[PDB]
């Protein structure tokens, strides 16, 4: 590419270092998403350039397709596969009916798929949230969004603290860890799956410390017992109020056995213990999953 | 633990093994290269080594670095006034990548003794990546390296620094470590490592995992046990005077062996 065969069509969204436009391409009629990374006295931004060159590996049907780099002097476009909107707005949209349990369990299934295929790539998308979860017409749920996203090695060494949106950010970053992993990822994907259940997000908190409470007080304040070292963590406070554990079909109250099950093993609150993408693809909670389209027009 | 990534460790492990292949430089490009010798990339990989030190930059940077370099000089003809140029632009690509917190750019231009101007860093930036393709995530020794430490019976810091140090000496030399592919050069640091500080050898459980044995390994060894003998004459010390530091638990103080036994 390219450029000249790229016909604009909307604005969809924004945009740290830049704007995301629909278009498509005047000659063979594929309906893109066209990032604009805006160009200097940094030169590329790190953001971009860890988005450009980890998407350029990752090939799966459930992470958004980057399908060229269109490279100039003051500009950079990014141009990815058009999916109609992200699962936060068709939260929104299904506020009446609810999301049908198909759907839902399709679309855990296929984020898990997806993520499985990020760290089997040594891959941490260090974002997951609703808004970087872009669905088409066809019932596809797709990865999006790899500015936040890391290589890493194995083991893995110390990444930046900054990481994940509040909402979805995992008991181990909040307690300032030295060391984060794959298991970061699951939680904010289990935090998804509640939040497709209720249309509304788990651990809604305005600071990390409120953040930390109610998660304590959702899953219990963690011991020695339940998160072995949790109290020599560096975040960690001997203060800290001491929650009971909730009975937890009262977090996800329509959550049948299956469902609460997968769920609990995906906000262990052991990292060493938490469920990795790759084996809850063989949960139970699937035995029966499909791949329906949207109920609604999107 | 999840540190160690257990579900994905054997998936990665073929991944790398698969893109070490694709990322490789070409063994032949300083032949092909009219205005550049492998004894001017050797002066550049050892100023890499000091700038990592001054701005304390990951050792994978560095890695990184000399990957980007070797993959652009495989296809591009560069004067030796703009060597220099090639692998700071290289650093500052690498650090982006791979730094929580980079150099600013303007710190780049600094350590090049004001040979380049900031706008010319830049448009070497992005003639870094328009040849590399945006293709930053390379394979490193360092990335088998630290798989490969997770099969010692115990863990041995020395072991450790030293198989580091002696896949780092590799990175000066265009010939012969253009040769070996980082799997197989991070393969006979941690075997010589493991054998200079404990006599041990080449472990049963990362032939299972590597399918490499000292057999297959014996090229790399030969030359890489050389280049540790010659380390204190080498024109470039970098290296060896980082690798003095406690740090590195100060592992080029110790003394090769005479012999492999191989
Ligand atoms: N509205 C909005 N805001 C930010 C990003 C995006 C976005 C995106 C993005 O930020 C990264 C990759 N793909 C993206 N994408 C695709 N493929 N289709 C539609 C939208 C979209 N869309
Ligand atoms: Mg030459």
């Amino acid at each position: 590419g390219s450029m000249e065969n790229f016909q604009k069509v909307e604005k969809i969204g924004e945009g740290t270092y830049g704007v995301v436009y629909k278009a498509r391409n005047k000659l063979t009629g594929e309906v893109v998403a066209l990032k604009k990374i805006r160009l200097d006295t940094e030169g590329v931004p790190s953001t971009a350039i860890r988005e450009i060159s980890l998407l350029k590996e990752l090939n799966h049907p459930n992470i958004v397709k980057l399908l060229d780099v269109i490279h100039t002097e003051n500009k950079l476009y990014l141009v990815f596969e058009f999916l109609h909107q992200d699962l936060k707005k068709f939260m929104d949209a299904s506020a009446l009916t609810g999301i049908p349990l198909p759907l839902i369990k399709s679309y855990l299934f296929q984020l898990l798929q997806g993520l499985a295929f990020c760290h089997s790539h040594r891959v941490l998308h260090r974002d997951l949230k609703p808004q970087n979860l872009l669905i088409n017409t066809e019932g596809a749920i797709k990865l999006a969004d790899f500015g936040l996203a890391r290589a890493f090695g194995v083991p893995v060494r110390t990444y930046t603290h900054e990481v994940v949106t509040l909402w979805y950010r995992a008991p181990e970053i909040l307690l300032g860890c030295k060391y984060y992993s794959t298991a970061v990822d699951i939680w904010s994907l289990g935090c998804i799956f509640a939040e497709m259940v209720t249309r509304r997000a788990l651990f809604p908190g305005d600071s990390e410390i409120d953040q930390l409470f109610r998660i304590f007080r959702t899953l219990g304040t963690p011991d020695e017992v339940v998160w072995p070292g949790v109290t020599s963590m560096p975040d960690y406070k001997p203060s800290f109020p001491k929650w009971a554990r909730q009975d937890f079909s009262k977090v996800v109250p329509p959550l049948d056995e299956d469902g609460r099950s997968l769920l609990s093993q995906m906000l262990h609150y052991d990292p060493n213990k938490r469920i990795s993408a790759k084996a809850a693809l063989a949960h139970p909670f699937f035995q029966d999953v499909t791949k329906p389209v949207p109920h609604l027009r999107l | 633990s999840v540190n160690e990534v257990p579900d994905y460790h054997e998936d990665i492990h073929t991944y790398l093994r698969e893109m070490e292949v694709k990322c490789k430089p070409k063994v032949g490009y300083m032949k092909k290269q009219p205005d550049i010798t492998n004894s001017m990339r050797a002066i550049l990989v050892d100023w890499l080594v000091e700038v990592g030190e001054e701005y304390k930059l990951q050792n994978e940077t560095l890695h990184l670095a000399v990957n980007y370099i070797d993959r652009f000089l495989s296809s591009m003809s560069v004067l030796r006034g703009k060597l220099q140029l090639v692998g700071t632009a290289a650093m500052l690509l690498a650090s982006k990548f791979e730094e929580i917190y980079p150099p600013e750019v303007a710190e780049f231009v600094y350590i090049t003794d004001d040979t380049y101007t900031k706008k010319q860093v830049l448009r070497m930036e992005h003639l870094v990546l328009k040849v590399l393709a945006f293709d930053l995530a390379a394979p490193t020794i360092n990335q088998f390296l630290t798989q490969y430490f997770l099969h010692q019976q115990p863990a041995n810091c020395k072991v450790e620094s030293l198989a580091m140090f002696l896949g780092e000496l590799s990175l000066i030399d265009a010939d012969p470590y253009l040769k070996y592919l980082p799997s197989v050069i991070a393969a006979a640091a941690f075997h010589l490592a493991l054998y200079t500080v404990t006599g041990q050898s080449w472990p049963e459980s990362l032939v299972q995992k590597t399918g490499y044995t000292l057999e297959t390994l014996k090229p790399c060894l030969l030359d890489l046990h050389q280049t540790y003998l010659r380390a204190p004459q080498h024109a470039q010390q970098s290296i060896r005077e980082k690798y003095k530091n406690s740090k590195y638990h100060g592992v080029s103080l110790l003394n090769p062996p005479e012999t492999l036994n191989v």
